[PDB]
């Protein structure tokens, strides 16, 4: 039978025969009973134990795991059978939730699992997430929920069209993220830079003026791969970025001196000589600025 | 590079003057 | 012969037509190939030489490409002061390009005469020069001499300093000018000193590419240096952990492998703690293998000695080890088996079996699908398996049974190299022939009819593995293998291979 | 020699930053997608940009199936407001590809570069047609005299038909022969001044700088 | 200085893992020889006490591949020459502790025990060795009781520097000294063979100030051919 | 000679 190998084996040679099977199935969906013997573990599972049984005996039961993640990958089109499988990593997740068991890789597995699927779904709408997003970094806690919720709204940006930007938004929210170092930052910002624009320069600027360890190059990056010109957009942004009283302050200046047109920089130097009240702009800066355009 | 069988015979893909007159001479 | 030879392209050099000339010219590496005589070495870079100062710029490249050739050849060089002299009279041509190809000979002959000081100068005022290919020339002639010249490097490392540190120095020349800075490993306050200047690089110009190189030339320079090996390896974790570039991670990752692979003993514990964190954070899989693959280098080594029972290593191993992805399951399982063969406490021995399941799942996995990468992750499992039942030697039986039980249903080429594993584990234990030669035995009436490719060379692996299985003598058997060969093979070379293994 | 003394390893920067961000799967950067990026009617530099700056990576040989779509674009790029990153960059990929097509690569940017004022403009130059008189180099845009990316790519190929008008010359005349050679050295001569000439009048301010 | 640094915790790196597996110990101990190898070459100050260090780690290396030879499981008839590095090691190692006392300045009496006590064991491995090859009594006991000699000479030279030879292969034949002379030669060689084995590798303490004697022909300088004419019998 | 400026060092063969 199936349900009473799982009652058997969990608390050996037909793990290994089952396995065998398992695979020999797969290599009949690539070329072109896992479905049986998911419903039967779900049900024995949901019955009245058995998930702190194979906890002991993870290595026979979390290649089982990555077999049946294998088959859903192979075929996503079988619904209800994938369906299935993630409220399995769900009960399981819910089930060992009990604390005195410990650490252990069926645990880590199942987690890894769960994101991933959580990962592969997409999500409703841009600006419900976002505003999830932007709750759960004010609340300072709840990594993974962070990381879902980037997730999701990566997923929905990159399967998605042009939603609203809220620009007061997206600054705090990425100052959220840069506060907390997310691992998803650079994909975040690939993913909403890349459409969604109605002033994606003004955000980066704004972030940068604002401490800013180590996504500071990230954001210098950015603003270097869709600023050209470097002071082409909200000048008097880019004019204290470069001049006023930074690190990363040489790399932009080395860009305007040798990236800019003439005009930009004919400009540049009028307004830094035509400034008649200010003593804004760093004099160090203003005179190798000029010293390099002349040179 | 990486080997399974350490100590294998079947290695060599490009043998020596014998083995490849020896090969020629019986591949066929 | 050699005069003769030297005549003739002296001939085709004073043709005055372009076309002979060029000929001549890069037909001269052929003649010292030949005749590598130091005579006619010295009077044919003389004449080399004295071409190189009259002719056209097209006839100096030809003579840069054959001194770059010919760079061994130098050493058997007399009239050094001749040569450079008139070598070095053409910098002084108001023509860059003139200029730029004798800097770049200059770099060429920086290994014959390092410590020419006016080479030195011409490196140094070119440098700064305003055309272009010309300051590239000089950065080249620069590398060159600093590999070379200790007092180039310390005299030229605080015009590099200032270069970069100026603000008329364009972005790309910036990136061009910072490898200098890998041979500054002349001498400890040097190498300490161009160390401050690749900090000041990676904070003040944080850009993808220049962290890239400045943090590459900086990993390049530690690793000649050895005293600043430690903190580069912390600065790279650091870099890797912090900085979220994909691209600064996989440099951290590429070059932290680089100095696994050179100088593993100087790892220390924190180290290893600061990368299994960092592995085990990671959302991205490319990023998990890159530093899995370190892992898996170290624990290849002395480091997990010295890194230490249950820790945050062999929690990624043992999470890793059934990763969906194949690479990071190799990997882990890799780092389990090292692990495992390494030591002998009392908490191991749970973790053995968890190996031995572990390359159980690579081959249920890796025995399909007969992919390029999926023979690279069987090779990585089955050398293991190799390994752990080598050095654990009582955990072997259950190796060679799963070994056994999934040698029916691999492909043919999983077939191969799992037949491979069988007879390399035979051969270093004999305890266990009847049986299994039974069982390959009924494998092997099923090979006449597999495939046309790997038939043959799945016939001598089987036929080794059985010949190792076996210790006596067999009569009914030998017909069903001699009737094998003669209804399928009909070739002769399997057959002489097999008999081969059969002696 | 300008040609191939850009081959010549400077440090090896470049092996690095080809080995390290050339990885995660950017040849998705296909030509005809760069294509697309220079027809939108918003031009979106940015994207153009990008897409150049990921194609300096290539080495000459993979860059070779995006010829076409940067030398055809280029008349694009002499409008005004673009900015000098994207020009710079297309010269250096101009004289990335210059190292491995050049006589393909010279013919083929000569048309890009006509004024257009006809609907082709005479897309028709050929290689003979630009050794038989290189001074159609010159007869380019006038819009690249102030271009100095592009006027770089134009110095370059009229340097390049110069020589090999010089070249032309003298293969036809051994044919036709089976004087002459007084002849051929004043039109050679006549033909380099001619073409120092104009040069020299692109250096000149028009009207429209004296203002 | 981080160089002075670097040596130190270089040799406190190899003496604490000397519990390593010795496939594992012969890699950390030729990591090491290869780094002291490359600081000497770096910084001109230190090159001297890097080569000093090299030199004993190198004696350590060498001492450490003889002992794990497969010499030892086969009985003595079975034994072979040509398959032989022990023998080349012993050579190597002793030739070694002499370079190491004498090419090198300052060294004081804790370098100088440290050294002898390892010329001891290249003496011991030697004899052992020929034990090996040989069947005879005659040069057993002739070398044996040379080597016994040659132990108490030591013992007697550094009584003050006994009491710092803590789990030192000098220390475990001190155990044995008085009692082994009565023991039969094989005996003898069995056991000082298995506690040559698990004997301890002995720190050896650095001095203040070290170089290495160097020499350097400049006049006849082997420059090239016309060689010196002179005639046959009498002097050039 | 067009190549070198008349004020640079002269070469001495």
């Amino acid at each position: 039978d199936l349900a009473g190998m799982f009652l058997q084996i969990f608390p050996r040679p037909v793990a290994l025969a089952l396995q065998q099977a398992l695979g020999q199935e797969l290599a009949r969906v690539v070329q072109g009973i896992t479905v049986r013997v998911l419903q039967a573990l779900a049900t024995l599972l949901s019955s009245p134990a058995l998930v702190m049984s194979m906890h002991r005996s993870h290595f026979l039961a979390c290649p089982l795991l990555r077999q049946l993640c294998q088959y859903q990958r192979c075929v996503p089109q079988d619904t209800g059978f994938s369906s299935l499988f993630l409220k399995v990593l769900l009960q399981m997740l819910q089930w060992l939730d009990s604390p005195g068991v410990e650490g252990g890789p069926l645990r880590a597995q199942l987690r890894m699992l769960a994101s991933q699927a959580s990962a592969g779904r997409r999500l409703s709408d841009v600006r419900g997430g976002l505003l999830r997003l932007a709750e759960a970094l004010a609340f300072r806690q709840d990594l993974e929920v962070v990381s879902s919720t980037v997730r999701a709204v990566i997923a929905t940006l990159r399967s998605g069209e042009q939603c609203s930007v809220e620009p007061d938004l997206i600054s705090k929210v990425l100052q959220g993220l840069i506060e907390v170092r997310s691992p998803h930052l650079e994909e975040l910002l690939t993913a909403f830079f890349s459409a969604t624009a109605d002033k994606p320069v003004v955000v980066v600027s704004s972030l940068l003026l604002q401490r800013l360890g180590p996504s500071s190059g990230l954001l210098v990056d950015w603003l270097e791969m869709l600023d050209p010109e470097v002071v082409s957009s909200c000048p008097d942004l880019q004019l204290r970025l470069l001049f006023s009283r930074p690190s990363f302050r040489p790399y932009l200046l080395t860009l305007f001196t040798h990236q800019s047109s003439w005009p930009t920089l004919h400009q540049c130097i009028r307004v830094l000589l035509g400034k008649s009240r200010e003593q804004r702009f760093d004099p160090s800066a203003s005179l190798d600025f000029l010293w390099a355009c002349i040179h | 590079d990486v080997s399974v069988w350490e100590e294998n015979w079947e290695d060599d893909i490009v043998q020596d003057d014998f083995n490849q007159q020896l090969r020629l001479e019986m591949f066929r | 012969d050699a005069n003769s030879a030297l005549m003739e392209l002296d001939k085709g050099l004073r043709s005055g037509k372009l076309g002979e000339q060029c000929e001549a010219v890069v037909r001269f590496p052929r003649l010292f190939q030949k005749y590598p005589f130091p005579i006619l070495i010295n009077s044919a870079f003389l004449k080399l030489a004295d071409v190189f100062r009259v002719g056209n710029n097209f006839l100096r490249l030809c003579v840069l490409k054959v001194t770059q050739q010919s760079e061994k050849h130098l050493e058997k060089i007399l009239n050094v002061d001749e040569f450079v002299k008139r070598i070095f009279s053409v910098i002084h041509s108001n023509d860059p390009v003139a200029r730029a190809i004798t800097l770049r000979m200059l770099g060429s002959l920086a290994s014959i005469i390092p410590e020419r000081k006016n080479a030195h100068h011409s490196i140094r005022q070119s440098l700064d020069s305003h055309d272009n290919v010309e300051v590239e020339a000089a950065v080249f002639a620069a590398a060159n001499f600093s590999a070379q010249s200790k007092d180039f490097a310390v005299g030229i490392c605080n015009k590099i300093s200032e270069m970069i540190q100026g603000l008329a120095t364009p972005v790309d020349l910036k990136l061009k000018l910072i490898p200098i800075l890998q041979h500054m490993h002349h001498d400890a306050i040097l190498a300490s000193s161009a160390r401050q200047l690749l900090q000041q690089l990676v904070t003040s110009y944080p850009s993808t590419k220049m962290v890239i190189v400045s943090l590459h030339t900086f990993t390049l320079l530690a690793a000649s240096s050895l005293v600043d090996t430690p903190k580069q390896i912390q600065l790279l974790l650091q870099y890797l952990k912090n900085d979220p570039r994909k691209a600064v991670k996989r440099l951290a990752i590429q070059d932290l492998k680089l100095l696994a692979n050179k100088t593993p003993h100087t790892w220390s514990r924190e180290n290893i703690q600061a990368l299994c964190e960092c592995a085990l954070q990671t959302p991205y899989d490319s990023l998990k293998l890159g530093m899995l693959s370190v892992l898996s280098t170290l624990s290849g080594t002395i480091a997990i000695k010295h890194y230490f029972r249950s820790s945050d290593l062999v929690k990624l191993a043992q999470e890793c080890c059934y990763h969906n992805n194949r690479g990071i399951a190799a990997h882990g399982v890799r780092v389990l088996t090292n692990i495992t063969v390494s030591c002998q406490e009392k908490d191991l021995l749970a973790l053995e079996q968890d190996a031995v399941f572990g390359l159980e799942s690579l081959l249920v996995l890796c025995s399909q699908d007969d992919s390029p990468g999926a023979q690279a992750t069987l090779k990585i499992a089955l050398n293991c398996m190799v390994k752990l039942a080598k050095g654990r030697p009582h955990l072997s039986q259950s190796v060679v049974e799963t070994l056994l039980t999934q040698l029916h249903s691999a492909q043919d080429a999983a077939r191969i190299l799992m037949c491979h594993c069988l007879a390399a584990i035979a051969m270093q234990l004999p305890v266990l022939g009847d049986g299994m030669l039974g069982d390959l035995m009924e494998l092997y009436k099923v090979i006449g009819r597999s495939a046309t490719d790997k038939q043959q060379e799945l016939l001598v692996s089987l036929a080794t593995v059985i010949f190792v299985a076996s210790q006596k003598a067999l009569s009914v058997e030998s017909k069903a293998v001699i009737k094998q060969q003669l209804e399928s093979v009909s070739n002769g070379w399997t057959v002489y291979r097999i008999a081969r293994q059969a002696s | 020699v300008d040609d191939w003394i850009c081959e010549e390893e400077i440090t090896g920067t470049d092996a690095l930053l080809r080995r390290m961000l050339l990885t995660n799967n950017a040849k998705n950067h296909s030509p005809k997608q760069l294509q697309e990026a220079f027809s939108a009617v918003p031009v979106n530099n940015t994207q153009v940009m990008q897409i150049i700056e990921h194609l300096t990576l290539l080495s000459a040989s993979e860059l070779i199936p995006y010829a076409e779509v940067l030398t055809s674009n280029m008349s694009q790029l002499l409008n005004s407001g673009v900015p000098r990153r994207i020009l710079q960059t297309v010269n250096k990929l101009w004289m990335v590809l210059n190292t491995v097509m050049p006589r393909r690569l010279w013919v083929m940017t000569v048309n890009a570069l006509q004024p257009s004022i006809k609907f082709v403009r005479q897309q028709k130059y050929t290689q003979n047609d630009l050794m038989i008189d290189p001074l159609i180099v010159l007869r380019c845009d006038q819009r690249v005299h102030r271009c100095p990316p592009l006027m770089d790519i134009t110095l370059h190929m009229l340097n390049g038909y110069l020589l090999a008008s010089k070249a032309y010359l003298s293969a036809h005349l051994k044919e036709t022969e089976q004087t002459r050679e007084e002849l051929k050295n004043a039109l050679l001569a006549a033909q380099d001044s001619a073409a120092v000439q104009i040069l020299l009048e692109i250096c000149l301010p028009t009207e429209e700088e004296k203002a | 200085d981080p160089s002075q640094q670097f040596l130190q915790q270089s040799l406190e790196r190899v003496y604490s893992l000397q519990h390593l597996d010795p496939q594992g110990a012969q890699e950390l101990l030729e990591f090491t020889i290869r780094d002291l190898q490359r600081l000497g070459e770096l910084q001109s100050e230190l090159a001297g006490v890097a080569d000093f260090s090299a030199t004993y780690l190198r004696c350590q290396l060498l001492l450490i591949k003889a002992l794990q030879e497969k010499l030892w499981n086969v009985a003595a008839p079975l034994y072979l020459k040509q398959s032989d590095l022990a023998s080349a090691a012993a050579k190597q190692i002793m030739e070694e502790t002499y370079k190491m006392e004498f090419m090198y300045s300052g060294v004081e009496n804790k370098q100088v025990v440290i050294i002898h006590h390892m010329r001891l064991q290249a003496k011991a491995l030697q004899l052992i060795v020929t034990a090996r090859t040989t069947r005879g009594l005659d040069p057993l006991f002739g070398m044996c009781e040379k080597f016994l000699q040659e132990v108490d000479f030591f013992q007697r030279y550094f009584i003050a520097d006994l009491p710092h030879l803590q789990d030192s292969f000098v220390d475990k034949l001190l155990d044995l000294m008085p009692r082994l002379m009565t023991s039969k030669p094989a005996e003898v060689v069995k056991i000082l063979q298995t506690m040559l084995r698990q004997s301890a590798f002995l720190h050896l303490p650095l001095p203040e100030q070290i170089h290495k004697a160097s020499a350097t022909i400049i006049e006849p300088a082997g420059e090239s051919d016309n060689p010196l004419r002179f005639t046959s019998g009498l002097v050039v | 000679s067009p190549s070198y400026s008349p004020t640079s060092p002269s070469y001495s063969p």
